[PDB]
């Protein structure tokens, strides 16, 4: 079927690497057929390593180019 | 030349029960356990008889 | 289809979107122009020039620009 | 439906060791686990080469389909009953 | 205000469309459609805010378009 | 048939009248260059079949690292008939 | 309408094409497909700045194309049907 | 001439390249080692035939007579009772098309021969259990469940001879459903009684039981049948469908969703309405109206037969019609692949049970990793005589390391210990073969995880023996001799 | 294995029916198990036109009851096609003497 | 499970002030209050202040519609 087999990764702690050289790290709970993610406890990794905290975020599917686990399935 | 025959199943299903007086209604070959052709051969290769078999 | 199918099992030269070149023996293609190249070389350009080797390369269709023949078949 | 020969060879590739290069220029080298019909791969136990030289090891990774621009499938597959 | 009613609203007003490549147009829009292509009338083109010229009766093609904003 | 209702009414009507009147129309490609044309047919993807065309741009390649910018005075080469893949389009004018 | 079908009737005439990445081919055409996939034979290349090349047959993916360059040897009027 | 066995001189045509098979053998996660066991004449051998017939295009059954492929002995064919555990190695595809290597140890089902099961059980990772649908559980079915579970293999069960319901007993669908469900429940009861684990409950929803008729080449899981369903109509998430096709789930045709409660008193179950009833309608047309309405029916199924095929007798014709409908036995693969662990994963329980030194030993750790480049540790459990009867070939599992042609190996007999080395001998390994029941493929080497026939090591071996490097693994020990069922 | 075929006596009955000779299935789930049946209305619905495969055609037809019975008929009657034999070769009475007839018959015939 | 088309609806009902990051153009962000989704994730942002971070200054726009393919994240911030 069309959904990504992302079911494994849920509630484990992800890093993402986003289009345009951006990085965010997250505990995950969402996916839909386009891979639109809903990330929780989401940190923004700025260029300089000055880190922000931000709340729950949606991501557009096409913006992702990798999706990595910081703590295992 | 009358070599080959090919019948539909309503034909066969009739012919079977016309013949029914001659045929025996054994559904499976378990009956002939020591009463088949192979068993008699053993009774002929040895010198020793099956009770109802030929001699 | 029928024009592409003529090429099969030959030794094909592909030019990718970024400017790279692959040269490979060609045995698959698909409605999105995916490819499987086989026994394959990665090749880049006195102006310096270089030749790297790759195996059984599976090319996602988006990258392809053009492909060309230069060999008789590896029979 | 006519999901043709290449994606079947991708499914055939699973459980081996494949190399996989993304638009940006990162080169991954990892053991495959599953691959989907749009080429979303999961990959395990990777040694990644960065665009500028550096190596790193990784636990597990999932690589969006349209973001790839070759895989290096393991050579023994040339015999496979897809071909 | 869902996006489909909204675009019917802005019909005939003044609107200012900004394209991904950093050009921008001022226009009195004339229609929109299923893919959100657009037409504009009596248009100006800004390039870093320079009034480049009165480009007559433009059409714009929908993949180019970032935000559209309405003008006081 | 149903596209005819769209192409008369909607934003594509710019192209539609451009065929009937045979006004020129100044297109702006993605490679910066402009195509000025008398569009002789089209489809919904903005594909076009152009004529009497003159493709005007400043030619300053990346090769120069400062040398090529010496050349701002432009060019105008005249392509007699020309089909154009639709996705090359960012905007289109009417000229009158 | 449906101009891609006009790009199949055009067979075995002669064309230049410029591709999107500044490539130019010069070719005689046989075969075209629903997704504009071009195949040319008797092919002369010229890359961006780099010098010409000449090739037997060249097959060009659909979405890399930009403008063709038809010959003046087309009477256009036939395309209406 | 002494040639009392039906060995084939020439290698038959296969769908797969033989080079591809050897390549797969290195990939220790792709291979599966099953054993098929279950009570007398429940249809094991004839099932295996249907795999071979699928895999070897030149080989076909005779219309009049079963092709007992693994019954290689005249003695065995004369009796009609399997007497020797005969291994078969084939690669056969999944529903996905992904090709896996199966080593299938076809075993006897007669109670006395049970020795043959236990030997093949030891080298296997998993049981497939065959039950005649008409008879259900019988004496030897219960014994083999008990034995397998004690040996810590994963178990999955296969319900054979479903055709007997339709044609012999003539049971209506709903009662036939109850006959199936009864079999499943009895097996669950037996397992849960013996096994201390509780997670191994088996039920069609979970994939690990499949329904088959081996005379007529029918095999389907719930997943497999839905794959047929989806490839017809399109746009079905077939894995989600297969969850809904068993037990007390009823279909509501007005809302077109499934519910646990029957919308009318005559609402047949999801299983009956979707699985059984179209199965029934296939068979009752073929054995019924072959003259009048069978061509019309075959149109709807998308099956086309030539005018020469349509003149076959009913038993050949029925097998043919189903073979086009179901196609490959992919359902059997899905059951085996998921539930039965690969040798990588399976190594840890296997070493723990069978090895007297246990997992705590350095060699125990090395064998658990199942490394092909590790220390050679091979276990032989069966002996098969040559075609002439002069020699015996040892058969075993390369439980670690790699065996090479011509290599000198130390063979450890069953009494060997670190305190008594007298039960050991050094032997020169001759030719190796991957074994297939009637023809043998010779190979240069066999990596860890696969089965192999070994020539010339048979002299010091009485029954079991451990094969190990003569100069490296000086602290190796034997595997425990087989604890027979009786 | 014991062929278990149940001879339908009269053609009025439906060809598939639980004939009284067959022992009734005692089983009815008493200790009712709660195996992983998905929850009701959990987002699964079929496309518009899927149906049970052969639903247009009846479960049984009048020939179905008769046609099954041929499958265990003796050797010339269980087949649709064969090859003709000579009138010499068919042994009409052969089936009788191959079975051990009931001993109450006179001595003379037994031998 | 938290589906994303559900989450964005919760941001409508709060009428929150959310900050969007554009595709490729890291140096610019939009910071909108929101009502809007046809299925493409096209947003309609009322405040819509542009944040050109080299200049730090904050240029102001009308009631703008932000076409779906330009989006990346969808962060939550204060008003
Ligand atoms: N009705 C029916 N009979 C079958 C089917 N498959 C096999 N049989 C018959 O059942 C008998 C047993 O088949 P085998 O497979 O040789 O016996 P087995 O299961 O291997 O058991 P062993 O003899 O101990 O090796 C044979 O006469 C087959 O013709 C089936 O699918 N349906």
């Amino acid at each position: 079927a069309h959904p990504p087999e992302l079911k494994k990764f849920m509630d484990k702690k992800l890093s993402l690497k986003l289009n345009g050289g951006r990085h965010v790290q997250g505990i995950l709970r969402g996916f839909d057929p386009f891979m639109n993610l809903v990330i929780d406890e989401c940190v923004e990794m700025a260029t300089s390593g000055q880190q922000n905290n931000i709340g729950m975020v949606v991501i557009r599917g096409n913006s992702i180019i990798m999706l990595e686990a910081l703590e295992r399935v | 030349t009358y070599q080959r025959w090919q019948f539909t199943l309503p034909m066969m299903s009739t012919l079977y029960r016309l013949a029914n007086q001659l045929l025996t209604d054994l559904v499976d070959d378990n009956y002939f356990y020591l009463f088949d052709l192979k068993a008699f051969f053993t009774s002929k290769a040895l010198n020793m008889a099956i009770p109802g078999g030929p001699k | 289809s029928s024009k592409m199918l003529q090429h099969i099992d030959y030794r094909m030269r592909c030019i990718l979107q970024d400017g790279r070149i692959f040269i490979g023996t060609f045995k698959a293609f698909d409605k999105h122009m995916n490819l499987i190249l086989c026994d394959c070389d990665e090749f880049r350009k006195a102006e310096r020039e270089e030749k790297r080797v790759l195996g059984l390369v599976l090319l996602r269709g988006e990258n392809l620009v053009s492909m060309t023949v230069e060999g008789p078949p590896p029979k | 439906m006519s999901i043709g020969v290449p994606i079947k060879v991708l499914h055939e590739a699973e459980g081996h060791i494949v190399t996989c290069e993304t638009n940006t220029g990162e080169v991954y080298r990892g053991k495959l686990i599953e691959a989907e019909d749009n080429m979303n791969c999961q990959m395990s136990n990777i040694t990644v080469t960065y665009r500028d030289g550096r190596v790193a090891q990784l636990e597990q990774v999932y690589i969006r389909g349209s973001k790839i621009r070759f895989l290096i499938l393991p050579d023994m597959l040339k015999n496979a009953p897809m071909l | 205000l869902n996006p489909k009613p909204f675009l019917n609203g802005l019909t005939g007003k003044p609107v200012m469309v900004k394209l991904k490549w950093g050009m921008e147009y001022k226009g009195y829009l004339v229609s929109v459609d299923g893919y959100m292509n657009m037409q504009l009338a009596n248009t100006e083109e800004y390039i870093d805010g320079a009034l480049s010229g009165h480009l007559g009766e433009v059409l714009i093609r929908c993949n180019n378009v970032l935000y559209i904003r309405g003008v006081e | 048939k149903r596209e005819e209702e769209e192409f008369n009414t909607g934003p594509l009507s710019v192209l539609t009248q451009s065929v009937k009147n045979n006004t020129q129309v100044l297109i702006n490609c993605r490679n910066n260059k402009k195509l000025l044309g008398r569009v002789k047919a089209f489809d919904r993807h903005c594909n076009m079949v152009l004529e009497n065309v003159k493709e005007m741009w400043t030619e300053v390649p990346k090769s120069g690292k400062g040398k090529k910018k010496s050349k701002p005075v432009n060019k105008d080469r005249y392509i007699s008939k020309m089909f154009l893949r639709g996705d090359s389009v960012i905007v289109v004018l009417r000229n009158p | 309408m449906k101009l891609v079908r006009f790009l199949m009737k055009l067979s075995h005439e002669t064309v230049t094409i410029e591709l999107k990445n500044g490539t130019q081919v010069h070719g005689t055409i046989t075969g075209v497909d629903v997704s504009m996939n071009t195949h040319l034979k008797a092919v002369k290349m010229t890359l961006k700045n780099r010098e010409p090349v000449q090739l037997e047959t060249l097959s060009i993916r659909g979405n890399n194309i930009r403008y063709f360059i038809l010959p003046d040897s087309l009477p256009l009027d036939t395309l209406l049907v | 001439t002494k040639k009392f066995t039906l060995m084939e001189q020439t290698l038959p045509v296969t769908v797969y390249e033989m080079d591809f098979l050897a390549d797969l053998m290195d990939n220790s996660e792709l291979i599966r080692n099953v054993t098929l066991c279950g009570h007398l004449h429940h249809g094991k051998t004839c099932f295996v035939d249907c795999l071979i017939e699928q895999t070897h295009p030149e080989i076909r059954k005779r219309y009049d007579q079963d092709l007992c492929y693994t019954d290689i002995l005249f003695t065995e064919q004369e009796r009609g009772v399997g007497i020797k555990s005969t291994p078969v190695t084939v690669v056969l595809p999944d529903t996905k098309g992904k090709s896996y290597l199966f080593n299938i140890m076809d075993t006897p089902g007669h109670v006395n021969f049970s020795d043959e099961v236990t030997a093949g059980l030891r080298i296997s990772d998993g049981v497939v259990l065959f039950i005649d649908a008409a008879e259900g559980v019988m004496l030897n079915t219960e014994r083999l469940i008990k034995h397998a579970v004690q040996e810590r293999l994963a178990v999955t069960v296969c319900i054979n001879k479903i055709d007997r319901l339709i044609l012999e007993l003539k049971l209506p669908p709903t009662d036939a459903y109850y006959k199936l469900r009864h079999i499943v429940d009895e097996v669950n009861g037996l397992i849960s009684m013996y096994s201390t684990d509780e997670n191994l409950i088996l039920s069609p929803l979970l994939g690990n039981v499949c329904f088959s008729s081996s005379q007529y080449s029918i095999c389907f899981t719930l997943g497999s049948f839905a794959k047929i369903y989806a490839d017809t109509f399109g746009d079905i998430n077939y894995q989600e469908f297969a969850k809904r096709l068993w037990g007390d789930i009823y279909f509501n045709p007005k809302t077109r969703k499934f519910t646990k409660k029957a919308p009318t008193s005559s609402s047949q179950r999801s299983f009956v309405e979707f699985i059984l009833e179209p199965l029934y309608k296939i068979l009752a047309q073929v054995v019924g109206d072959v003259d009048t309405s069978l061509p019309r029916t075959l149109d709807e199924l998308g099956i086309h037969l030539t005018k020469e095929e349509l003149k076959l007798n009913i038993r050949p014709l029925l097998r043919l019609v189903c073979k086009k409908f179901f196609g490959e036995f992919t359902g059997f693969v899905d059951m085996c692949v998921q539930h039965i662990p690969s040798p990588k994963v399976g190594a840890k329980p296997k070493i723990e049970h069978t090895y007297t030194g246990g997992v705590d030993s350095d060699l125990g750790e090395a064998m658990s990793d199942c490394d092909p480049d590790g220390p050679l540790m091979c276990h032989t459990t069966k002996m098969y005589s040559t075609d002439d009867g002069v020699q015996f070939h040892a058969f075993g599992r390369v439980l670690s390391g790699t065996i090479h042609a011509g290599q000198p190996v130390k063979v450890l007999g069953e009494n060997y210990t670190l305190e008594d080395e007298e039960d050991s001998q050094i032997c020169t390994v001759g030719r190796l073969w991957i074994s297939v029941a009637r023809y043998h493929i010779e190979v240069n080497r066999v990596p860890a995880g696969n089965w192999v026939l070994i020539e010339g090591v048979d002299q010091p071996i009485v029954k079991t023996a451990t094969i190990t490097e003569p100069r490296g693994n000086e602290e190796a020990q034997i595997f425990r001799p087989l604890k027979f069922n009786t | 294995p014991n062929v278990v075929f149940i001879k339908t006596e009269d053609p009025d009955l439906p060809a598939f029916y639980f004939d009284p000779l067959i022992n009734p299935i005692s089983h009815r789930h008493s200790v009712k198990s709660q195996e992983p049946l998905p929850d009701d209305d959990e987002e699964f619905e079929l496309p518009e036109f899927v149906e049970p495969f052969l639903k247009d055609t009846p479960l049984y037809t009048d020939n179905t009851a008769n046609g099954i019975a041929l499958l265990w008929a003796p050797r010339p009657f269980n087949l649709r096609s064969g090859r003709t034999r000579r009138a010499l070769d068919i042994p009409l009475v052969k089936n009788w003497y191959r079975e051990h007839c009931p001993a109450g018959q006179p001595v003379k015939v037994r031998v | 499970m938290v589906q994303p088309i559900n989450l964005i609806f919760r941001y409508l009902q709060n009428r929150s002030r959310i900050q969007v990051w554009l595709y490729e153009q890291v140096n610019m962000r939009i910071e909108g209050c929101i009502i809007g989704f046809d299925e493409y994730m096209n947003l309609v942002l009322d405040d819509a202040e542009e944040i050109h971070s080299k200049t730090k200054s904050r240029k102001q726009l009308g009631r703008i519609m932000l076409k779906g393919d330009n989006i990346t994240l969808l962060q939550s911030v204060s008003n």
